[PDB]
Formats: structure tokens, C-alpha cells, sequence
């Protein structure tokens, strides 16, 4: 829900900020069946 | 009232589940002056925030 053109939070306001006029699609899905272990490797600045 | 209000002390606290601001943006709050803040405090169900 942070990955939208003008939303805010610990991801979107720092690293992956979308443009205010973003033209595009955001496609997302759960990956618990593939990437859970916990899996302390997936990481954010 | 009659005090200095650091709002980055709140906004950088990773403990908050939401921080919805309706006539101000949270990164602007340190640029601002107000007459009184009025903090209202209570508990509810999480289905109702």
C-alpha cells in the first residue's frame, strides 16, 4: 500500500518513491510458499 | 501550550501502525506554529481505527 503515487512510510518516503504523476502498474503477490524460512536477509535502507 | 513540539520524535518511531495527517503532512510539522495542540487519548478495537 506504500507503492502508490503520493503515499508515505518507511519504504516509500526513503527508497522506492514513485513519481507524483506515475503512469504504470504495480503488480504484487504473497511469496510465503517460496521465501519464508525467519528470512532475515530481505532488507531496507 | 507554551512549549517546543518535536514531531520527528513521533514520526520516526517505528512503533506506530498509522500516522494519518489531514490538514498538514507529518514531515512539515517541525516548520509549524499553532495556538494549542489538543491531544485526545483513548482505546478502541483495531477494526475501528
Amino acid at each position: 500500500r506504500q507503492i502508490a503515487p503520493g503515499q508515505t512510510g518507511k519504504i516509500a518516503d526513503y527508497n522506492y518513491k514513485l513519481p507524483d504523476d506515475f503512469t504504470g502498474c504495480v503488480i504484487a503477490w504473497n511469496s510465503n510458499n517460496l521465501d519464508s524460512k525467519g528470512n532475515y536477509n530481505y532488507l531496507y535502507r | 501550550s507554551n512549549c517546543v513540539a518535536d514531531y520527528s520524535v513521533l514520526y520516526n518511531s517505528a512503533s506506530f501502525s498509522t500516522f494519518k495527517c489531514y490538514g498538514v503532512s507529518p514531515t512539515k510539522l517541525n516548520d509549524l506554529c499553532f495556538t494549542n495542540v489538543y491531544a485526545d487519548s483513548f482505546v478502541i478495537r483495531g477494526d475501528e481505527v
